[PDB]
């Protein structure tokens, strides 16, 4: 307790994304490193650029160990993603704020029970319009699924007026909401 | 079960 460092439930691995249209998206995909306790999650996070700081078309996705952040992995091709869509005022006043909020909703379980449903969390960096996602295992489970989207818009701050859309990532890879809050 | 508070965590990122 003097000594020890506080574990996290999971082990968790940052990766990052850069577009190079020569590769296969996956080739594009790098693991930054992994963690499993709160002060190396904090020795990771106060060293990177934060997202608002990313070239565009850049991502960065905080994945349980084992689980890859993309749609084809064992955990995440029958799930879907919880999405927060930003306008580009919002890269100024939102992004870095939201994306710090999520990383914590993984690390620190916020979810009860369906933390167990939480695959992981993706940034993606746009000119367009930057974007923020939780991703869970199964699109069926519509109580873990309904629950972690109501926390996390309480996490967020979001007020009643903003809405946001579950979709599955089989709809996603083919979008319609599966589920909104 | 693991699970921390924001403010916990917030608290450790010194
Ligand atoms: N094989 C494969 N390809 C992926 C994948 C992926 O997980 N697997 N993703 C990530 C992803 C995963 C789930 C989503 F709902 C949306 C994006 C993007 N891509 C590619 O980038 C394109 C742009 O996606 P993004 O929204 O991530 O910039 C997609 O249409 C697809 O071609």
């Amino acid at each position: 307790e003097h000594y020890i460092k506080h574990p996290l439930q999971n082990r968790w691995a940052l990766w990052f994304f850069k577009n190079d249209k020569s590769k296969t998206w996956q080739a594009n995909l790098r693991l930054i490193s992994k963690f499993d306790t709160v002060e190396d999650f904090w020795a990771l996070y106060n060293h990177i650029q934060l997202s608002s700081n990313l070239m565009p078309g850049c991502d960065y996705s905080l994945f349980k160990d084992g689980i890859e952040p993309m749609w084809e992995d064992e955990k995440n091709k029958r799930g879907g993603r919880w999405l927060i869509t930003l306008n580009k005022q919002q890269r100024r006043s939102d992004l870095d704020r939201f994306w710090l909020e999520t990383l914590l909703c993984l690390i620190g379980e916020s979810f009860d029970d369906y933390s167990d449903d939480v695959c992981g969390a993706v940034v993606n960096v746009r000119a367009k319009g930057d974007k923020i996602a939780i991703w869970t295992t199964e699109c069926e489970n519509r109580e873990a699924v309904t629950h972690i989207g109501r926390v996390y818009k309480e996490r967020l701050g979001l007020p009643p007026k903003i809405v946001i859309g579950y979709q599955s990532h089989a709809d996603t890879a083919t979008t319609k909401n599966r589920f909104v809050v | 079960r693991i699970i921390y508070d924001r403010k916990f965590l917030m608290e450790c990122r010194n």
